[PDB]
């Protein structure tokens, strides 16, 4: 928390740097903290984080470009570049954060305007009671109904971080919305598990 | 000017442009080596502009440009590439330290500029000085009269400098080893004609040793 709020009230002074740095390329998980940087006091840790956690996740990817905007509210966002270096042989995606539910499905159209190569993840400040069945029925809610995760260019999965993360990810293309196999993983993190080595066996979480 | 100068100096994309122009106007010339890794490189920070972790890659560039040159390519590779390639180096020269270092280096070079002028008018009466120019600049007259001239306006370089200092060492309590000599020969302009140059260039000296209410906030 230190790290995050010290270099936002001004960037470049060549030691928040290094300090972002070690947050991304250090081995000791911080997703317990990262979900809950939403502003908590600034508004511009949001970038801050949003650049840092996709970062600390996607370290099987080779990732070549990120980028940040912001749309004419409280909403900014984060777009990624990346690609597999040997694996399923370009791949982008891109990250936002809301406010306890209803930025999210206010503005769902405008901060998607980041084969389904696109990854979009989503955060949201419900900090209250884990309780999987709710806050999955409550995602669901919406993802049942927009379908722009289909026709808009093709995004292959949406996750949803609930803010001690409680991962859901849904892939409203051609299946239920529903996922009891990856819940609770970050889907970049999803190889780091050896549970694609399972191929012979229909699962049950 | 000295507000849209700041602005423009702050936005990451100007050196992007620089490239466009030095490169636009060179197409051939150049090995299609360091061109595509050059063209890599600023798609890349074009791809990341203003967005955390991102700063111009001027090292990237100087190390393919040296890299080819460390090669070393003989007959016609030698001499057209270190030719044709200069205004890069420059590009890259001049954003060596990023941007906020270029902004900070041409605020720099203009308060160099006011030294240039105000430091032979100090150590000695109006007269003194005048001679002493004449004595050094025998083969031309010119020399002295843009002094003089240049001397005439100090009041409005005064203020000027004043803009740019308001806006060199400002929310930012850092020094380096570069400013603050500027600022040490800009304090001893004791000639009082020159003391509200003088009196802030102390200010910034005492300035930037000072704490950030970060560090209090953060650990309290």
């Amino acid at each position: 928390e230190s790290i995050f709020l010290s270099a936002i009230d001004m960037y470049g002074h060549q030691f928040c740097i290094e300090n972002l740095q070690k947050l991304i390329l250090s081995e000791t998980s911080i997703f317990d903290v990262l979900p809950n940087f939403f502003y908590h006091s600034n508004q511009v840790v949001r970038m801050a984080a949003l650049e840092v956690y996709v970062r600390r996740a996607y370290i099987a990817y080779e990732l070549n470009s990120v980028q940040h905007r912001q749309l004419k509210d409280n909403t900014c966002v984060v777009e990624f570049q990346f690609m597999l270096p040997t694996s399923h042989p370009q791949r982008m995606g891109g990250m936002v954060s809301f406010r306890t539910f209803e930025d999210f499905v206010r503005i769902f159209d405008e901060v998607m305007g980041c084969e389904p190569i696109h990854i979009l993840n989503v955060a949201i400040k419900t900090d209250c009671d884990i309780e999987d069945d709710r806050l999955a029925a409550m995602f669901r809610e919406f993802t049942q109904q927009n379908k722009a995760t289909l026709v808009d260019h093709g995004i292959r999965r949406l996750t949803f971080l609930v803010a001690f993360p409680k991962f859901f990810t849904f892939r409203a293309r051609d299946k239920f919305e529903e996922d009891r196999i990856y819940r609770h993983l970050e889907p970049a993190l999803a190889f780091q598990l050896e549970l694609n080595r399972m191929r012979n066996f229909d699962l049950t979480a | 000017w000295v507000e849209r100068l700041m602005k423009t100096l702050r936005d990451p994309s100007l050196p992007l442009l620089e490239l466009q122009d030095i490169m636009t106007s060179v197409s051939g010339r150049i090995p299609p080596n360091v061109e595509k890794s050059i063209k890599k490189e600023m798609a890349q920070y074009a791809s990341n502009i203003t967005s955390v972790l991102c700063q111009f890659p001027s090292q990237q560039i100087a190390n393919i440009l040296d890299s080819h040159a460390a090669t070393l390519n003989r007959k016609s590779e030698r001499e057209v590439f270190f030719m044709n390639t200069q205004s890069i180096v420059q590009l890259v020269q001049r954003y060596r330290s990023g941007i906020r270092g270029h902004m900070k280096a041409v605020v720099m070079d203009l308060l160099r500029q006011y030294l240039r002028v105000e430091t032979q008018f100090q150590n000695g009466h109006y007269d003194k000085c005048v001679f002493a120019l004449r004595e050094e600049n025998k083969s031309d007259m010119n020399t002295v009269l843009n002094y003089i001239f240049s001397h005439a306006q100090v009041t409005k370089k005064n203020l000027l400098v004043t803009m740019l200092i308001d806006q060199l060492c400002g929310r930012d309590p850092t020094l380096t080893d570069e400013l603050l000599n500027i600022l040490t020969e800009l304090t001893q302009l004791s000639k009082t004609t020159n003391a509200k140059v003088a009196l802030r260039a102390r200010q910034v000296l005492i300035a930037s040793h000072l704490p950030s209410y970060e560090l209090r906030h953060n650990q309290v």
